[PDB]
């Protein structure tokens, strides 16, 4: 997931 | 789409927007 | 849109608005590429860590927007969609890879001054001007900052970002199919997408022949404008022939 490395879809 | 790309108020009236040299200059 | 600006009336006429009718909300940007076929994020319509699973009756777009001040009467227009297409290898659970779908117009949209499709890059101009330092236009009307979102459309003018920046920048796996755009920390400007940017375009101006081709789809990012930090984007050249086989069938 993602967010799991500080990121966030747009 | 023979027609696409080309904004009828700025490149169809050989107008410019505001900002659009800056992307043209950069493009060296 | 961090750090942009106010649109001009018809700067973009090819953005689209993507919304959920009901609450309605501005869910998404996107771009009109014909008279019926509009492309956007993927993570816009299927993102399942959100529980997010859009389908076509939950949707419209509105097409031809400069302010959402007001109803723009007899310039804006407004689609339901017939059919939505998401990338078969979208990877949203890694890294974002693919973060792409096109969206079938119900009924097409008339062309006017305020309402015009974008060219899809050739091989000309993606070897061209798919370099770090050539500035690209993102448009919005998502967050105006990290940590509150615009009435006219946003407008921020960004350079292509070197691929080993853009890899140590991040702890994403990235891949071919996305790149990213940004001001670097020593650099004298700033600017990013932000939160409800999703499936804008990343546009560039031809030098060559003077129109307009959209390079990117906003796609992702950790924050929104921090030093050191750079936007996602996905790569609308390498999926180039899914675009084309799904208009084309
Ligand atoms: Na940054």
């Amino acid at each position: 997931t993602v967010e799991l490395q500080g990121v966030v879809p747009r | 789409e023979a027609d696409c790309g080309l904004r009828p108020l700025f490149e169809k009236k050989s107008l410019e927007d505001k900002t659009e040299r800056e992307l043209l200059e950069s493009y060296i | 849109i961090v750090e942009g600006s106010d649109a001009e009336i018809g700067m973009s006429p090819w953005q689209v608005m993507l919304f959920r009718k009901s609450p309605q909300e501005l869910l998404c940007g996107a771009s009109l590429i014909s008279d019926r076929w509009v492309l956007t994020a993927a993570h816009c319509l299927l993102y399942p860590p959100w529980d997010k699973n859009f389908t076509e009756n939950d949707l419209l777009v509105r097409i031809g927007k400069h302010s959402r001040t007001r109803y723009e009467r007899n310039i804006e227009k407004i689609s339901m969609l017939e059919k939505i297409y998401i990338h078969p290898r979208y990877n949203w659970r890694e890294n974002l890879d693919r973060d792409i779908a096109l969206m079938k117009l119900k009924k097409p949209v008339a062309f006017s001054d305020y309402i015009h499709p974008v060219c899809l890059p050739d091989r000309e101009t993606a070897a061209s001007l798919l370099q770090a330092g050539y500035k690209g236009r993102v448009t919005g009307w998502g967050n105006l900052k990290e940590t509150g979102q615009p009435s006219v459309l946003q407008v921020v003018n960004l350079p292509i970002v070197e691929r080993p920046v853009c890899k140590d920048s991040t702890r994403i796996r990235i891949t071919d199919n996305m790149f990213c755009a940004g001001y670097k920390p020593d650099e004298g400007k700033r600017g990013d997408a932000c939160e409800g940017d999703s499936g804008g375009p990343f546009v560039m101006k031809s030098p060559f022949n003077n129109r307009w081709y959209q390079m990117g789809i906003v796609s992702w990012g950790e924050g929104c404008d921090r030093d050191g930090k750079y936007g996602f984007y996905t790569h609308v050249f390498r999926l180039k022939k899914w675009i084309q086989k799904v208009i084309d069938q």
